Parts: structure tokens; sequence; C-alpha cells
RNA sequence: CUAAUUAGUGACGCGCAUGAAUGGAUUAACGAGAUUCCCACUGUCCCUAUCUACUAUCUAGCGAAACCACAGCCAAGGGAA
RNA sequence: CAGUCAAGCGUUCAUAGCGACAUUGCUUUUUGAUUCUUCGAUGUCGGCUCUUCCUAUCAUACCGAAGCAGAAUUCGGUAAG
RNA sequence: AAUGUUACCGCAAUAGUAAUUGAACUUAGUACGAGAGGAACAGUUCAUUCGGAUAAUUGGUUUUUGCGGCUGUCUGAUCAGGCAUUGCCGCGAAGCUACCAUCCGCUGGAUUAUGGCUGAACGCCUCUAAGUCAGAAUCCAUGCUAGAACGCGGUGAUUUC
RNA sequence: UGUACAACGGGGUAUUGUAAGCAGUAGAGUAGCCUUGUUGUUACGAUCUGCUGAGAUUAAGCCUUUGUUGUCUGAUUUGU
RNA sequence: GAAACUGCGAAUGGCUCAUUAAAUCAGUUAUCGUUUAUUUGAUAGUUCCUUUACUACAUGGUAUAACUGUGGUAAUUCUAGA
């Protein structure tokens, strides 16, 4: 079971829901309901339709903490200095001077 | 689906096969670069944080960071780009590509250890493999050993032992 | 459908009653197909036989090579406009009505099929599956 | 009460949809426990 | 988790968002029967044991639900749970 | 012309019984004139569904007509069949 | 529309399937013959709609024959669900 | 209406009655045949015609005159509205609704034709005379709809100014 | 006279597509006063943006409710 | 000295005669109307900074192939993660 997404509005489409349209060029369009489908047939442009996802993304509407900072990072600091070089003597030369 | 996991600290890699779609399901709708806590995936991995690095679906098409989508498209790939190796100068090609959002259609999820859990993984933390090659360029030798250029790099270069018959070389 | 079809088809909404004209989607030289009958269809007083995706119809060619015209031949419906429903629960539809001219066995007259094809049809007629590009 | 929709895997060897998912309509009837207040016995007669 | 599933797992009952249109919430045990039943919503109904034993192969199939639609029936329901709605819609002018 | 045409049109003519102001033939333009096909259009149809108003319907007041041998459940029989 | 006789047909073989010369019938969606009812009025052909009935059965169930190897077909029975 | 009143739960006389046809896979390139050709039963998956429901889904319907948009004019402007036989357009819940949508359509017995058993008449022989086995989209039940307003049962409570 | 019933109000559900108001360095531009501009100023301008997935509507046969206000003995008839 | 990186070549060659009728092409012109890898000949003392507590010049930076290792696809001169 996959939940699809309307190719106009950006709404989730649960199974059995809405309609599917196969265009002449074999591009597939899925609408959650007859509303988006009609708008679509009207050549309306989602970015000009206020309630759509594409419109809200473009006009940057309430994205908020998604652009806020997050914590993902790491630390390693280990050594396996060279292959065939007898690494036993590689940690001895590794104390340096400074 | 198969999990291909790497420990970048030791240079170790081992795979894993996870059935039981509920355990897999933790990765679904997750993009590349997002971390994943281990316990959900299994008990063997607990407290292990996994970075999603990529993978291939059935039919073998590779994921490409940045496309989003949980699906395949056909892009036009230039030089210096992933999932393309140009055969000729200025040669671009149009090729099928899998999205960067994880889904059930994947054959293999590639992962990278970030934080280690509370239990040792068989072929990962237990074994370590050496860096194949050492510093070549002058200052790079100096900066691997921190030499503060006085110390005459010629002594500090790495030397590899090789055996020919009863003759052992360097 | 009937003769030469490997397998069975699940019922799909009937979109093309007798008299409908659909695009001819192969390279045979025909521009369109005028449906005069549907194979395997039944009988009710006043009911028009109608074709659905995957069905075999009898047809004439209204626009096309004069050698194709003025005669009745078999053809197979590869695309519907009327919405139908699959068992995976989706209502879907194409942008046009189209079929391809074929012999009673199900073998195709032309070498290729332009445009998408419905899988219900592809599964039903092997020869159509061969010559098809994007399916569904 | 009403109806809703269901998704489930179909087990039907030989069917094109064997092992595939199908989506199906179902009704729902509200059935709180019934309570027993009595018994009637019936006897057979030539009139029924 | 009446309306939940081995596969779905999310805690929810079979009551749709906004509740069964023209009925209510279903706070007791229930029978979920495939397809449709004679009579209308709110009507008294009798369910009866079969008068024979079906082999049929269509009977005897042992079903396992993957998912039960809990979306609203009072319009075109876009959401299974108020959680899912808040998840997708973000925050609104009433809210917190 | 159509898949298919007692239709239409173009030809043919020992034409039951065409034919020259009993006017013959031709004819642009015009026609709520008869006929044929085509494009568009469409609930004419496949195959039906839904909505609005006013009716019907129930109430107050008002209040006709047609028709009427006697009347009003059938099957068969005979009988002006 | 259906029989009886059986000379013929059917490579041979009357009657698998047929069948002359003759002859006995049945039917009342043919057409005639009649003129009984209706001329102080029983609204015409066809179609559309819709119900029911008949069986001399086209299909579908189960059978018996064959000049029935199979496949196909033909003849016949119970059959109008 | 009336068989005391009123209520609940039931019986079943009689009457009605319903399901229908095809294809594919497989059997099987098998049986049969010199070859050319070439089946069926059991099993499976779909379909046709018909029927009874139902509205989760999809579609149709719009006076939800619900939200928005538009022309013309009228209220000084604004806001907010009126008028144009529902002014017009897009979307539009609810309801209704569609092989344009989904679901559901039972199994026992007795028989016909016909093939038989035992078996005389007729020392032999015969399915028939006596007796008898198997048997059809038939018929009778099962099941389904009504419930006799002059067919019936079980049960509850039964009035004082 | 009580998980009573009703009229409102609240919350959910659903439909539309961002209300009025105010503000702006958004705006083809246009005028008026001079102290004639080293953003000169006062305003005006289809439209645009912000507060604003807002505002409006939502049972008339949607769901729900610890809130408010109210309602809770009229008429007729029946017996073995 | 494999592999790979870098550089250069792959715009030459070979083939065909479809288009093309003031086009091409030919002889003759023009660049005071432009671009030109290459070959050949020439051609570069100046690079920092309010210009004493000074700038790596004895020479500054990583990030990658090949490789190692873990992989995906029926399938290609496909390629992913480490
Ligand atoms: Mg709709
Ligand atoms: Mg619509
Ligand atoms: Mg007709
Ligand atoms: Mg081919
Ligand atoms: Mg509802
Ligand atoms: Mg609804
Ligand atoms: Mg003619
Ligand atoms: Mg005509
Ligand atoms: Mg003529
Ligand atoms: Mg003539
Ligand atoms: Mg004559
Ligand atoms: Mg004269
Ligand atoms: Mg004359
Ligand atoms: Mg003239
Ligand atoms: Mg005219
Ligand atoms: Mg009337
Ligand atoms: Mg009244
Ligand atoms: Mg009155
Ligand atoms: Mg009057
Ligand atoms: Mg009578
Ligand atoms: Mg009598
Ligand atoms: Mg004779
Ligand atoms: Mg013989
Ligand atoms: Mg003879
Ligand atoms: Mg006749
Ligand atoms: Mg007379
Ligand atoms: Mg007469
Ligand atoms: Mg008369
Ligand atoms: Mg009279
Ligand atoms: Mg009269
Ligand atoms: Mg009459
Ligand atoms: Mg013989
Ligand atoms: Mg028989
Ligand atoms: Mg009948
Ligand atoms: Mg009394
Ligand atoms: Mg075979
Ligand atoms: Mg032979
Ligand atoms: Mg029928
Ligand atoms: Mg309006
Ligand atoms: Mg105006
Ligand atoms: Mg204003
Ligand atoms: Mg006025
Ligand atoms: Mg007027
Ligand atoms: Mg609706
Ligand atoms: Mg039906
Ligand atoms: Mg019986
Ligand atoms: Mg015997
Ligand atoms: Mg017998
Ligand atoms: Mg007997
Ligand atoms: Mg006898
Ligand atoms: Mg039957
Ligand atoms: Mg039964
Ligand atoms: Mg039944
Ligand atoms: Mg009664
Ligand atoms: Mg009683
Ligand atoms: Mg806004
Ligand atoms: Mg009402
Ligand atoms: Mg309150
Ligand atoms: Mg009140
Ligand atoms: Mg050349
Ligand atoms: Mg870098």
């Amino acid at each position: 079971m996959k939940v699809e997404i309307d190719s106009f509005s950006g709404a989730k489409i649960y199974p059995g829901r809405g309609t599917l349209f196969v265009r002449g060029d074999s591009k597939i369009f899925r609408f959650q309901n007859s509303k988006s489908a009609s708008l679509f047939k009207q050549r309306k442009n989602p970015r000009r339709i206020a309630w759509t996802v594409l419109f809200r993304k473009h006009h940057k509407k309430g994205i908020t903490e998604e652009v806020a900072k997050k914590r993902s990072r790491k630390t390693v600091k280990a050594q396996r200095p060279i292959t065939g070089a007898s690494l036993d003597l590689i940690k001895e030369r590794r104390s340096l001077k400074p | 689906m198969k999990l291909n996991i790497s420990y970048p600290v030791n240079g170790s890699q081992k795979t894993f096969e996870i059935d039981d779609e509920h355990r897999i399901r933790v990765f679904f709708d997750k993009r590349i670069g997002q971390e994943v806590d281990g316990e959900a995936v299994g008990d063997e991995f607990k407290g292990y944080v996994f970075k999603i690095s990529g993978g291939n679906d059935k039919q073998g098409f590779p994921m490409k960071q940045g496309v989003l989508l949980p699906t395949r498209i056909k892009l036009l790939l230039t030089k210096n780009v992933s999932c393309y190796r140009p055969r000729r100068d200025g040669e671009r090609k149009r090729k099928s590509v899998r999205g960067a959002i994880v889904g059930p259609d994947l054959a293999v999820l590639a992962l990278v250890i970030v934080k280690k859990g509370e239990q040792e993984l068989e072929g990962l933390t237990d074994t370590t493999v050496p860096k194949r090659l050492g510093p070549k360029r002058a200052n790079n030798i100096r900066k691997f050993f921190g030499l503060s250029k006085e110390d005459d790099v010629r002594d500090f270069v790495i030397r590899r032992e090789v055996t020919k018959g009863e003759k052992t070389y360097t | 459908s009937g003769n030469g079809a490997q397998g069975t088809k699940f019922r799909i909404s009937l979109g093309l009653p007798v008299g409908a004209i659909m695009n001819c989607a192969d390279n045979s030289g025909a521009r369109n197909l005028y449906i005069i009958a549907v194979k395997g269809s039944g009988s009710r007083l006043n009911r028009l036989p109608a074709a659905s995706l995957g069905d075999m119809v009898m047809a004439t060619v209204k626009k096309g090579k004069p050698e194709l015209r003025k005669k009745v031949m078999p053809a197979i419906v590869v695309r519907q406009a009327k919405s139908w429903r699959r068992r995976d629960g989706v209502f879907l539809y194409f942008e046009d009505n189209a079929g391809v001219i074929a012999n009673p066995k199900g073998e195709m007259k032309g070498s290729a099929i332009t445009g998408p094809v419905g899988k219900e049809c592809a599964d039903l007629w092997p020869r159509v599956a061969s010559n098809s590009g994007v399916v569904v | 009460a009403g109806m809703t929709t269901i998704v489930r895997d179909l087990d039907r060897p030989g069917s094109k949809f064997h092992k595939r998912e199908v989506v199906e309509a179902v009704t729902v009837v509200d059935t709180p426990p019934v309570v027993v207040v009595g018994v009637v016995g019936y006897v057979e007669t030539p009139r029924g | 988790a009446n309306g939940a599933t081995s596969f779905d797992r999310t805690k929810k009952t079979i009551t749709p968002m906004g509740g069964f249109v023209h009925y209510g919430e279903i706070k007791n045990d229930f029978i979920m029967v495939k397809g449709c039943i004679p009579g209308n919503r709110k009507r008294i109904v009798t369910l009866r044991k079969s008068l024979y034993t079906n082999t049929s192969r269509k009977a005897l199939e042992e079903v396992s639900l993957k998912w039960i639609d809990t979306a609203s029936k009072f319009g075109k329901g876009r959401f299974q749970t108020p959680a899912e709605k808040h998840a997708f819609m973000g925050t609104l002018k009433k809210d917190l």
C-alpha cells in the first residue's frame, strides 16, 4: 500500500481515493478529488492557487522550524596508517616533535 | 531489503538482510543524509545512529542525492556528477535515476555509522582495515606527522615491505 | 475478445458503443477505426454493443490508405476515455480512444504502437505487448 | 452505522490478482452485547 | 486501535473523522462485513448464521486487513487522524 | 456513396404511356417548398439520473358537467356463431 | 403440417437418411367460399411499450439412431424451465 | 368498524418464487486416425443475460442560492446590498442516483425420456406382466416475499368518583 | 424532574480560497506647493504584499457537548 | 611497465550526389570588415603595502582516478556506498 500525492494540490491520496489521468505523452497525473482535477483541466497554475502545496512552498508559508538548526554530527580520530607498511612501526614514528 | 553498512572509522564494511517490513519501515519517507536510530531496525543495533548514504533499487538504478521523490526519473547528466561517467569531452547523457527518498522498491539501502551503539557488530567494530596509501607530497607528510618544516621529510616517508622469493624488499 | 486471446479479462466499464470512432494507434496506414461490432458481446433489446479496453471489435477505416478502406477488419482497443476501475481500487482514464488493426488470431497488422497502452490489453494480447512502449 | 473502505492482500490461486492488494467496500454494524430475558419452547403439531 | 492493523499499527478506532455521518461514534463491539447490507443507517438489523456450509474457495479464504479507512465521510476526507492533519497542515490561527 | 442502401447521385434507353407557349431544354439569384449526403452540434439513442416553479395531494370557503334500462368478481357451456 | 403401402434413391443394401404411383389425416398467423352478428358507429396498416399464452423446439439439460473412427453433422425421445 | 380492552412475541393455510448462457487455463496436441486433423468429464479463473440491494469509493445532479468571481443598473462615496421569471461563470458538501459505481443470488428429494436388475407369461427368450436400480434446464420441498383484514398460539398489564 | 428534552453558545467535521480594517521602500504612472531637491514634500493610482490556509458557511435528514436560558398533567375513549 | 590521471588527436581521411537555377561553381577581386590550434621568428627587471618590529620563496592548499573493500540489476563501454 502506497499513499500517493496529487500532482496539482500536493494532497496525500489514500487507496481508492480520487482519480488517475494518463496524458497523451504518457505522463501520469493523479488528483485527490474532482476539485484539483477540474482546476487542472482549466490550465490553472498551482503556484497561483493559494491553498496548494506548490503555492505555499513558493510563497514560503509557515515552513518555520524546518529552516531552524538541527544537531547531526560525529567524531572519529583513529588510525590505521598504511597498508603493507607494517603499521606496528607507524604509531612509533607518529609521536612527532611538536 | 539488504542493508550495506560502513564504519568509516575502521574502514569496515559488512551487509545485512532485514525482512519483517516493520523493521525496514523506519527508513521509509526518509531522504539521504537523515540520521536513523538503530533500535527500531533491530536489537543488534541499539543506540547505533545510521546515516542514509544512498542505494540501488530493483533493476539496479542508483539513488541520487537531491532529487527528492520516492521514484525514478530520467535526467540529463553532465560531467562531475553522480551516476554518470562521460565517455567523451562535453558528452552529456540522459539516464534513468532513482530518487533520494527511501521506499520498498529498493534492493539495497547504503548506510554509514555515525555513533556506535551499546553492542559490537560482527564484522564492523571487531575488525579494522588499514589505509592503503600514505602521504606523498612533501607538506602532506609534514602534516600527517606534524613536522614543522625542519625535520627533513626524507626519513618520515612510509616504506612498504615486499618479498621476492627469498629476497625481502622495501 | 474471444479467439487468440491468452488469458481472461476482468470486467471494465464499457466506453465505446457501436458507431464510435477511435484513433488508429499503429503504423499500418490507417488514421482511424469505426466500430461496427464487439466480439463476445451479448444481447438485450435496444442495447448497443460497446467495447472496452482490451476487447476485439470489428471495424472499418474511415480515414487512411485506400487499400485499408471500404472493408471490415478486426481491431483491438488499446485506450479508453471513459473512466474505469481496477481491483487495486483506482479509477483511471486515457486522453483518447485508440485501437490497432489485427487479424482474428490477435496478431497485429502494423509494426509499432504509438502512445501508451493499457496493461489489461497488453496482458490479453501478446503481440500488442511486444510492439508497445509505455504501458499504463 | 455505515460503510468504509479496506485494503488487503488477496489469496486466490489462479487469479490475476493473487497475492496482489485489492481495495474493497465494507459495512459496519454496531453490536453491543445482547441481554437474555426469557425462553420459549415450541412443540411440533400437524398444524405446524 | 479498533481500526488499526498488524500493518497499520496507529492507535485509532473505526470511527471516521467527524464520526459516522447520520449515526454516531461506535463505542461498542461491531461486525465488519464485506460489501453492503440491506436496510439503512440507524436501522435495527439481524445477522444470522449461514443455512449451509460453503466450500466455494471464496468462502474459507482467511482474510487479513492491511488498512481500514478512517477518513471523514462528510466531505472528501484528506486525513486519517487529527494527528495526521496537524502533521500535514502545520499550525493554525487558533491552536496553541 | 456505405460494413451493409426498395434511399441519393452519374450513366444507359424499342420510353407500359417523354417531348416542344397542352410550351421543350437550359438557368445565376431567391424559398418557413419535396429529397440525399457531409462538418459542427447535441439526452434522439445506448440508459437513465437529478434540480426549480406551478399542479396534483390534505384543509376553509365556493362549487359545475358528461353520462345513467337495471347494474357491476370470474372459467367454461350454450346462445343473434 | 403429419401419416400408411413400399416401386425406387442411397457403390452393395427398400425403410441410416430419403421416397414415386396411390391413399388416410391434422391445422385455422394463407387465400378463398358464406353473409350469422354490428350501418341512431366495436376508430385503419406498421411501429414503439408491456404482459401472458401455444409448441409443429432455433439455443440451452439428459437421452436413443446413424452410411457415428476422431472432430463436425444428421434423425429421433423427455422437454416451453 | 366489529368478534372484552390494550401490548409484546410468534405459528403458517393459501398464494407468489429465479436465475441464465459463454469463454479461457488445465485435462491435451491426449483419446481416435495412414495422415490431415482432433474432443470430454473432475479442477481453476473470468464473462453474458436477468434479479435484489446498497452509496465506502468514482461519476452525474445544485435554491446549501455555501464560498469565490463577472456584466448592467440602483442605494452620494466606502462598507454592505437590491433588481435582471434562480442574471451569468468556477468550485461546491448533504441527499438522491449509475453495469457510469460496489456488494449478494441456497440444496435436499421425488420423477420423464432412456439405459438396466430379478423374472414369468411362452420348460427357451425377454427392462415388465408382479416386484425393482440408475436417471433431465422437469416436479415437490429447502430457501425467499406476503400473511387469511371472518385461520391460529404463547405472553404482559388490565381503569372505581 | 433525568447519560431528560429544547433554543442558543462551544469544540470537531466539511465547503470556499485568503474577510473587513490598517499598513507598506510593491505599482505602468499622475498631478499640486515651494525652500526647485544631492530618496524634496503633501497627497492620489488598476493592482500587489503583510497581519491571513484568512473570513464566511456548516444540519435544515453531519458529529459532539460538565456552558447559558427555558420546558415538563391539555383533550377523548375503552370491560370478559 | 598494466591500470588510471594529465596533454594532444578524433573538425583530417574515406563515401555519396539527395537538395541546390543568381545558389553553388569558374576566372577575377576586397578585408581601411574579421577570427585563426599549430609551425616558424620575435617579445616580459615593475605582481606585496600608509612602505621598521612583516607577507610561506629553501617553494603555500585539498580533492580525486587507478587501487582496496562492501554492493545493486535479466540485461550495455550502467554504476552506488565506504
Ligand atoms: Mg462530485
Ligand atoms: Mg463535476
Ligand atoms: Mg429498437
Ligand atoms: Mg516487433
Ligand atoms: Mg455519509
Ligand atoms: Mg460522504
Ligand atoms: Mg439505389
Ligand atoms: Mg440514409
Ligand atoms: Mg438518375
Ligand atoms: Mg424513359
Ligand atoms: Mg412491358
Ligand atoms: Mg408547336
Ligand atoms: Mg404533356
Ligand atoms: Mg440561361
Ligand atoms: Mg429551400
Ligand atoms: Mg387529480
Ligand atoms: Mg391538514
Ligand atoms: Mg375542499
Ligand atoms: Mg366553473
Ligand atoms: Mg366470463
Ligand atoms: Mg361446463
Ligand atoms: Mg408400390
Ligand atoms: Mg442397408
Ligand atoms: Mg437398389
Ligand atoms: Mg400459413
Ligand atoms: Mg346479415
Ligand atoms: Mg362479414
Ligand atoms: Mg356498421
Ligand atoms: Mg351501435
Ligand atoms: Mg363508440
Ligand atoms: Mg373499444
Ligand atoms: Mg452400411
Ligand atoms: Mg430417448
Ligand atoms: Mg415459460
Ligand atoms: Mg361490548
Ligand atoms: Mg496445449
Ligand atoms: Mg481412416
Ligand atoms: Mg435471461
Ligand atoms: Mg454570489
Ligand atoms: Mg462594477
Ligand atoms: Mg478603502
Ligand atoms: Mg425598483
Ligand atoms: Mg422584466
Ligand atoms: Mg454528491
Ligand atoms: Mg445490476
Ligand atoms: Mg418430495
Ligand atoms: Mg437379464
Ligand atoms: Mg423402465
Ligand atoms: Mg411397470
Ligand atoms: Mg406381458
Ligand atoms: Mg433450476
Ligand atoms: Mg437450504
Ligand atoms: Mg434463496
Ligand atoms: Mg391476521
Ligand atoms: Mg392472535
Ligand atoms: Mg493569506
Ligand atoms: Mg423531509
Ligand atoms: Mg460556552
Ligand atoms: Mg423551550
Ligand atoms: Mg572530408
Ligand atoms: Mg574540494
